[PDB]
């Protein structure tokens, strides 16, 4: 029934500490931008089609390019089989993803097309939606996309009395708070804010300022996965 | 219609809204229960023109494996294509989706339906709750009229009294009922950010120009039990801060119209 | 075993009477069109759009409007909790709703377009096809559609040996025939004829004609609901 | 092809329909049962051009909770892509599902298949009668054909005798086989209004400038197990007096053809 | 547990013997085409449409007719009742039976069109597939489809050792192989070729060439029922 | 694209592929077992660009009526549409089915996976095999990646030891894992032919050509446990012929990287 051991974590780690996290670009052949994440024990891929033709007009929009997003979760992802199939919870997700990354883009440049984001996870453990959304921004750079910023995302919660950042399996599971935060860093605007559980003002308000000095500790991974992109082109 | 973004935005730099409300009034609120005789629980509730209409129904059923102490709570909404030209047939779409889950995870999470006390035979036999929204006239604002309108239903809803008789092994369902083990009143305060300003309870032509959205369910015990973001843009902190702070104060105003409706009905 | 107490019935009613009928235009701001209806334990509401846009070409037709009707019933509506989602049940009354409002409606005068009509039933009781169509003929006068007359709806039935009018849900499950008619009143045109049980001719014929007597008494609270509708924009 | 309704009405006005026959004629009627020799029972109906396939498909399931004093009868139309170029690929539509459940309620409310005599062991053991129509091509009057080849598939049915063994608590299922408890014979008479003349079995050329259609199922006992006016259109009451009486004889002549073709597969 | 009764068959039949086969063309009055088999106790019906309005321009082809096959048995069509609805094996034989037929057509003669087959097992005994794309040829070819050759088709296997011609239900279910085979005879060319079961290469080409001469065979049964087409409208 | 057809049909002429490989090289072959450490099994397999990710999930369940004496093993293909522009939203198309069920039928065929040896229970307790194919990007042949990518992911299962105790009745599930009863290492080898050439492995860009396509597949032992001539086109029976010889010959050689990639993993 013990979440801090003294006050550090099962898996080792200290209240404000993150699990290993490694992030890579251009991973797919055919999507126009992709990006691979392990945060934790999460793997996740992010896909992103085109700038693409919308079908039909009447899904067309003529201002601007649509944002669809589809949050998946391999069968084989979690630790009871999954059947295959959106549920209720990837369709929320999909929907917050959405949400998310649309205030990054600049929509307005592509107009009667849509921009297709896929959120596959192999392999789950808590963080996925946010985990996901760090990897969509990458895929969405790695696409050519104009963005106003990346998208950056970490979950804080509450274990035992206390917040912590970036639950894992377990503490999510048997916490009392999970508040995954999106931010764009360079302008402090969060594009996903959502929280499980039950926690007063004060709690709510550290939980997401704790996620946010997370979400900025993961756009510097981002950006240096980026920057990691550049410096492979530069040959030569 | 994108005529009327420019006209409620230049409105809302003069500090008003198209209706006249400030930005912390809700529209006018008629929360009515007890108007599905034949469901358990029921309430009707309008946040001005936006009516939704929730029925409690209970079963006797299974818990679910993991949780044999545990009685079972659903939440289904229905937006019917009658509500609203953008609903269409068909199965629940993502708004209707995420407007069940959040609405589910602040009374869930709250334990306001407490669904330990719902339990008959641990393991086997245990009380069901099903929350069906059935979402009338989309005018704004779903997500709150949606929140007060199942919890005004759950603290409705009288069940039929149930015995587990010893010598026999069976479950005696009586004529005589008794409320759910309702313990907590969550309500969600929803905000639409429009420009650089929010407004409470968004109507329709708000939302059709905010450029996102917050969602605060808070209890009289002064927790939160589910935020959420929803639609696109993007919240300072403090935004969220103020978001917070004065979805306090709107749900004690709206669950003191809740306890009114609830004690009407019993008269 | 016993639904006419000599030779009353259940609810104290006589083997002619109506359950008590209250009826209401103009409840629903979005739509085009409103009605409510409380017929006995039956609650309606009937919603019509617009004639509004059909998509896309495939489904339009070159020189009338369609009529789509979808019926439907709450899972609250019922003494069993009912699954959402259409049943074959459901899909068979929007047909013959459908059936019984096309003759109503001059769909000529409107090309190309649809006009949708949605039977939501809140409570229902037995009676719902009938109650549907009585408040969605007032719906589509409403939302100022052109008809050549109003639809009204009452069903007969057969219990324990007798012709009866306006069965409730006891009756109707335990009895030997539920035969629900929908007219256009003023010159007799039998728009819906269904019959569920075993009839002799003579007691088919009778419940036909019985139906129509309380279809005809419907139809005066309709037009007494529109004349209620006109002193209340007669206000000024 | 709107040519055609003024040709049709013209015709009827002078008396005539397009194949010559009179306004109360059958085109020819082909029944033929037995056809398909895995099917506990089968019917192939042939109403001019118009062909249906009925299949029986017997097995051994529990009853419904509320009913275990009965067998279970269920009945499916599937109206084939192959049938029609107005059907499609996919779940039934509403047509598929208006006629089955039009030609379901015949049956079940003149007790035509007794499903009382086809309990094994009351609440637990019944036999689940599948009437399974397939429509091979559709034109006009699926209606009747469709009733028609159910009924004389369910009089065709042979299905295996069961044994309920008393001392080993389990069900035999013999070879031997034994009729299902047919006990009557309701026929579908469908009418087309066109204009203001009722003709009977429509062909598809007259359902397609009718007003409307009136199907009236009677059996020999002279009973009315089921009334559907389908699509627009209205009648008169006197439309129906006529179409309730010439439903009867019509009925009766059909009755006669499906019990040669009932007998002529025990030979 | 006996399938070669030293060395006949259950049903009496030789190691490279058919089952009776009888096929008829032109009997739906709606199909373009259509053509009815009994192959044993297979009975199928294939029907052709058109080729016809191809809706929407999304699935048109700019160059060519598309070819739609949907094979489907009937609930009553099997011992054990079928819950009516494709399956995934009849998905499958669908799309295998589809590229059967597609070598045989000219489908640049009708372009933005498509070409549906239906093929409706009405009794299954085995065979289906090569008795439904025997049927299916006829069909197009009664359709008036212009094509390069029918496509005749007809199975072999392996039970208790043997390499036979044409499988029973019985001997498909509990031999060892089932090969089923469909060409365009004229050239030679194989239109269909599958394998479920466990063959040595030597016993899987057996199985191919014998099933190659009863397809030949079953070939000279479709230009029959073909002549016997044109003595009837040689009817004067 | 059309343009493309010519080019590669040409160079096919001068006995040369688009990337200069010979019509019977594989493009470059990665696999690697173990990647999805929660999943029971797993292999990520790499045809050149062309990807695709296999997990085995197993439980204990109820085995298939008829065979009591059986465990229960299920292939699902999930063409994401992440892998392709070709792909979409929703259920298993054709293409997933096809695939699903022709690397299904390889194994079972072979019994390569003995199910006959996942018993705990005669007809109440077996095991059950989830073979869950997920396609991450696709650039030709499908078919031999997801074959490849099954039988690699099953010889890298390790599953929960199961004990029935006998006094008890019960089932224990054990801490100790073993491996799954494989017992075969069939690979299924694919042909594009295009024109009157068959090339083994096709890239994307050779399928968009390719007039049919067909597939082999063999084990050690030198049997066939599944053929599939797939898409449109015909062959010659000579063409067939030298399809099978080719395939066992690249399948051993498959097979090989399949052992090594399963024995790296156990380091
Ligand atoms: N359907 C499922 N089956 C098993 N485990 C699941 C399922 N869905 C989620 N989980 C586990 O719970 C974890 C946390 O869930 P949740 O907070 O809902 O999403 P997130 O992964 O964004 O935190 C997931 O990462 C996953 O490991
Ligand atoms: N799915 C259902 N579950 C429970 N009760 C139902 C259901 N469907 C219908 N009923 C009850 O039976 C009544 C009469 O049924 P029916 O004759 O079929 O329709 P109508 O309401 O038009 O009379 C309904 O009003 C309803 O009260
Ligand atoms: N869903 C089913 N239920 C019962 N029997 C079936 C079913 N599907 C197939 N069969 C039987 O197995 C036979 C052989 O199957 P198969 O080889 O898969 O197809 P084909 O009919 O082409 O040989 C079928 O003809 C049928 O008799």
């Amino acid at each position: 029934k013990l979440i801090d051991e003294n006050g550090r974590r099962i898996d080792g780690r200290k209240k404000y500490e993150l699990r290993p996290i490694k992030m890579e670009v251009g991973v797919l052949k055919n999507a126009n931008g992709s990006a691979y994440i392990e945060w934790g024990k999460n793997k996740i891929i992010a896909a992103v089609y085109g700038p693409r033709e919308l079908h039909p007009k009447h899904l067309q929009r003529p201002d601007r390019a649509i944002l669809r997003v589809r949050y998946n979760m391999a069968p084989f992802s979690v630790e009871e089989r999954k059947k295959p199939g959106p549920d209720r919870r990837s369709i929320e997700i999909s929907k917050v993803i959405k949400g998310a990354l649309e205030p990054a883009l600049i929509l307005e440049m592509f107009p009667r097309t849509a921009i297709d984001v896929f959120i596959e996870v192999l392999q789950a453990d808590a963080g996925t939606r946010v985990a996901g959304i760090t990897a969509a921004s990458l895929a969405l750079a790695d696409a050519g996309i104009p963005m106003r910023d990346l998208v950056a995302a970490c979950a804080a919660g509450k274990i035992e009395g206390e917040i912590v950042l970036d639950l894992n399996k377990e503490e999510d599971n048997y916490g009392e708070a999970d508040v995954p935060v999106a931010i764009m860093p360079l302008k402090n605007d969060i594009t996903l804010l959502q929280m499980d559980g039950y926690l007063t003002k004060d709690e709510f308000i550290e939980a997401v300022k704790l996620a946010i000095k997370g979400a900025k500790a993961v756009y510097q991974k981002q950006r240096e996965a980026l920057k990691e992109k550049y410096l492979k082109i530069a040959q030569e | 219609a994108g005529i009327m973004r420019d006209h409620i935005i230049n409105l809302l730099k003069e500090g008003k809204r198209i209706d006249d409300r400030g930005f912390e009034d809700y529209r006018p609120i008629e929360i009515e229960v007890g108007v599905i005789e034949k469901a358990e629980g029921s309430a009707l509730v309008k946040l001005g023109s936006t009516q939704v209409l929730v029925g409690i129904k209970t079963s006797l059923g299974e818990p679910f494996p993991d949780t044999p102490n545990m009685g079972v709570m659903t939440t289904n909404v229905e937006l019917v294509p009658l509500a609203s030209p953008t609903f269409e047939p068909g199965p629940p779409d993502e708004r209707a989706i995420e407007l069940a889950r959040v609405i589910d995870r602040g009374i869930r999470e709250s334990k306001a339906l407490n669904l330990e006390k719902m339990v008959i035979v641990p393991g086997k036999i245990v009380r069901v709750v099903f929350i069906d929204v059935h979402v009338l006239d989309h005018d704004g604002n779903l997500m709150d009229a949606i929140g007060i309108a199942a919890i005004a239903a759950l603290l409705n809803a009288r069940v039929p009294k149930v015995r587990y008789n010893e010598e026999t092994g069976e479950v005696e369902t009586l004529d005589e009922t008794e409320p759910l083990p309702v313990e907590k009143i969550p309500v969600p305060v929803t905000f639409a950010k429009i420009g650089n300003i929010l407004v409470v309870d968004p109507s329709l032509d708000e939302e059709l120009v905010m450029d996102g959205k917050i969602t605060i369910t808070t209890d009289e015990t002064g927790h939160i039990s589910a935020v959420q973001k929803s639609e696109g843009g993007a919240f300072k902190l403090e935004e969220v801060m103020y978001a917070v702070e004065t979805a306090f104060k709107k749900a004690e105003e709206i669950r003191k119209l809740i306890l009114e409706a609830v004690e009407k009905a019993k008269q």
